[PDB]
């Protein structure tokens, strides 16, 4: 059903996946300290914690078999635009039903809404991000399933910046081609083309809830910025 | 412009 070559691709990003994330979050201990009572007391650790998922989403990019063959322009764009998307999806891992929150190994680690907003964020926008967050845990993906969403997500043509949108596509296409064939391999139709449905629907989500959020922070006008890293300041704009 | 990116995308 796959074939070799997409059993590879899976290999490979599966690995990449494993390199990049680490579940057991000890290297949340060198962040600066989450601070629960200021106003926004967790921006510096949640500033910290974002700098640190991006280097990882820079890093499981660079393994996308042909993403490192784009110029480095398209690969620079490709990644400011698709960062915090990637994040947003890697997050879930963490994520925990039960307590609407991301559960990082301890209570310490532990983030609510009110953690979120205490980092300067609306709830308005924090509550669809929650709801994505449940919504993506009810479809149970398999890991495969996880990381071919996660590099698709990374290698889209519709890109604003995009120079080069065929060669792009034609690695989302490999990609898209490989998710569905692992699909159909784990169930007959009509669940298959359901599911699949399912997954664009929420890659289209995390990108109506990009464009929300940057449609806010592109319309704002120090304080806060100086709290930020090197890292985010330049990805972010 | 992007030159942290540019690096991290390099090595
Ligand atoms: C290692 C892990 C672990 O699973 C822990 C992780 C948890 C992820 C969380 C829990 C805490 C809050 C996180 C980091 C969220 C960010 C603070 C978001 C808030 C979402 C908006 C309401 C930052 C958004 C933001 O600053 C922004 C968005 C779009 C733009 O164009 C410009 C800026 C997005 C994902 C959220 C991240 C993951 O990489």
């Amino acid at each position: 059903k796959l074939s070799e070559e997409q059993q590879h691709i899976i290999a490979i990003l599966l690995d990449a996946h494993h390199k990049t994330y680490d579940p057991t979050y000890a290297d949340f201990r060198d962040f600066r300290p989450p601070v629960r009572m200021s106003p926004l007391s967790m921006l510096p650790h949640l500033a910290d914690l974002v700098s640190y998922s991006i280097q990882k989403v820079i890093g499981f990019a660079k393994m996308i078999p042909g993403f490192r063959d784009l110029t480095s322009d398209d690969q620079i764009v490709l990644l400011k635009s698709s960062a915090i998307e990637v994040i947003m999806l890697r997050s879930n891992q963490s994520f925990t039903m039960d307590d609407m929150s991301w559960d990082c190994g301890s209570q310490d680690y532990k983030y609510d809404v009110t953690d979120v907003s205490k980092a300067g964020h609306t709830l308005e926008l924090i509550e669809p991000l929650i709801k994505f967050q449940v919504g993506l845990k009810k479809l149970n993906l398999h890991e495969e399933e996880h990381v071919l969403l996660m590099a698709i997500c990374i290698v889209s043509p519709d890109r604003p910046g995009v120079q080069d949108a065929k060669l792009v596509e034609a690695i989302q296409d490999r990609l898209s081609n490989t998710l569905q064939t692992y699909i159909r391999c784990r169930h007959p139709p009509p669940g298959s083309h359901q599911l699949y449905a399912k997954m664009i629907q929420k890659l289209a989500d995390l990108r109506s809830l990009n464009e929300e959020h940057s449609k806010q922070y592109r319309s704002l006008s120090p304080e806060n910025s100086m709290k930020l890293t090197p890292l985010v300041l330049e990805v972010f704009g | 412009e992007n030159a942290l990116l540019r690096y991290l995308l390099d090595k």
